């Protein structure tokens, strides 16, 4: 589908963008030597293939 | 008519189990303002003759 003046997207991609991106950094987060994960849970698309 | 139209026509004609080739679809759907192309028509004759 047409998004704006010069760009298009596609229902699958369009759905992928709807996901929250968790900074690379936040994954390797650590506190006093122990890795910790303060972030929530990873928004994801489940593909039953 | 505008290419967009051609797409909608050809693509809705696609019989069961088929789709209009991509590249064709894209070139047609990507056309901008002011572009035009001939209307597709189904040519049927008067067999009885």
């Amino acid at each position: 589908r047409r998004v704006d003046n010069t760009s298009y997207t596609d229902s699958l991609s369009d759905m992928f963008n709807g996901l929250r991106s968790i900074s690379s950094s936040e994954f390797v987060r650590s506190v006093n030597g122990r890795s910790v994960f303060t972030e929530g849970r990873i928004d994801a698309i489940k593909v039953n293939m | 008519c505008h290419p967009t139209v051609v797409y909608n026509y050809l693509s809705s004609r696609a019989p069961n189990f088929l789709r209009l080739d991509d590249q064709v679809s894209l070139k047609l759907t990507s056309a901008g303002i002011g572009t035009l192309m001939p209307r597709p028509v189904v040519q049927l004759l008067d067999y009885d003759l």
